[PDB]
């Protein structure tokens, strides 16, 4: 009906029966801080769904700990909502506790740092979100995983300009070179060599943002500027490829 | 940065420096990088270099200082954020620095660089 906690009367009752609090929250479950439901899902150790339930309201203090207290990944989909609890703005210290358990130096195996991206988004703080877009991207870079790492900053520059955000020319430098690098192999593909070569120019002034694949993609520029006919940029690429 | 009063007094002494950058300035169709430029008009080089951090161009900062012969300061910037061609403005710089120890004789110093640059 429009009743705080009549029909979980009834669900405390029936025995105090689980699946009744397992559907009852789907829909509509209770209002006032929704704790009924809170110490109903958290008794006996179930430390896990009173978190979910204290999103309704400001419970949420109590069990974010609980979501944190876990160094490992209990359930991703409770990460990403206790990401969004800390997004509620309290401006809590449980939201730099939760800060260091994502960067994870008390835990030691700490998931994938988009979730810090988009900690940070939520937060509102734009000048540390596009600072951890362009650490996941360079290293992303630095691993050898291009596509990969093109992917992931062009979600995330489109996440940070969706909001009408001015991003940092870093930023745009980053996903210009990982785009670049991307369109080389199209470019290549294709067989069209003067816009692979350019391309490869481009890619090769900035050959230190790729460490891994140094030797290769060098090699490539000097047969694509071979085939476009840019020989002089051949030659000196080449003569950069000899040093010892 | 009337750019029309200005104008008329550079005609007044006759300075065509002054009237060239003038219409160089007017040409160029952005506020804050008129003042940038008119601050680097004057000599205040690292007010202009601040100026040019400050609205997110380490492009235009480094071309300031790629025209004076700051090149210390080139490496110091490119120490941090992305370029579109990094590599190439380094070495440039490593050369340029070598080059600048060499012309004192100032060899051991201009060794350093040469090296770092090829």
């Amino acid at each position: 009906s429009k009743c705080n906690n009549e029909a979980f009367t009834l669900a405390q009752q029936h025995n105090k029966m689980e699946i009744y609090a397992d559907i009852i929250g789907s829909e509509d479950t209770t209002n006032e801080d929704y704790q009924s439901i809170a110490l109903y899902f958290e008794g006996e150790k179930r430390y896990l769904q009173a978190g979910k339930f204290f999103l309704l309201c400001g419970q949420y203090s109590r069990a974010l700990k609980h979501f944190l207290k876990c160094p490992s990944s209990e359930d991703n989909v409770a990460i990403e909502m206790a990401i969004e609890t800390v997004g509620q703005a309290k401006d809590e210290l449980l939201t730099n506790q939760l800060i260091d358990h994502l960067l994870g130096e008390n835990d030691g195996m700490p998931k994938d740092a988009k979730y810090l991206f988009r900690l940070y988004m939520a937060l509102k703080q734009y000048r540390e979100a596009a600072q951890t877009a362009i650490i996941i991207a360079r290293e992303e870079q630095s691993a050898g995983n291009y596509r990969n790492a093109h992917d992931v900053l062009f979600s995330m520059y489109a996440e940070l300009k969706s909001q009408k955000i001015k991003i940092p020319s870093e930023m745009a430098t980053n996903l210009m070179i990982l785009h670049s690098y991307i369109l080389v192999k199209i470019h290549v593909k294709n067989g069209d060599h003067m816009k692979g070569a350019r391309m490869l120019i481009r890619v090769a002034n900035n050959i230190s943002k790729f460490p891994s694949h140094i030797v290769p993609i060098l090699t490539s520029t000097v047969i694509e500027c071979h085939r476009a006919g840019l020989k002089n940029s051949a030659f000196s690429f080449a003569a950069m490829l000899m040093r010892p | 940065l009337d750019l029309y009063t200005a104008e008329q007094a550079f005609v007044r002494c006759k300075d065509y420096q002054g009237i060239k950058f003038v219409k160089r300035l007017g040409k160029l169709l952005s506020e804050s990088m008129k003042q940038a430029e008119v601050v680097g008009y004057f000599g205040r080089f690292e007010e202009a270099e601040r100026t040019y951090l400050e609205m997110d161009r380490r492009d235009l900062a480094i071309g300031l200082r790629l025209k004076l012969g700051d090149w210390f300061r080139v490496l110091q910037l490119l120490k941090t954020g992305s370029g579109d061609a990094d590599d190439s403005l380094l070495e440039q710089a490593n050369n340029a620095i070598g080059d600048y120890f060499a012309d004192r004789q100032k060899w051991l110093n201009a060794v350093q660089y040469y090296v770092q640059g090829r």
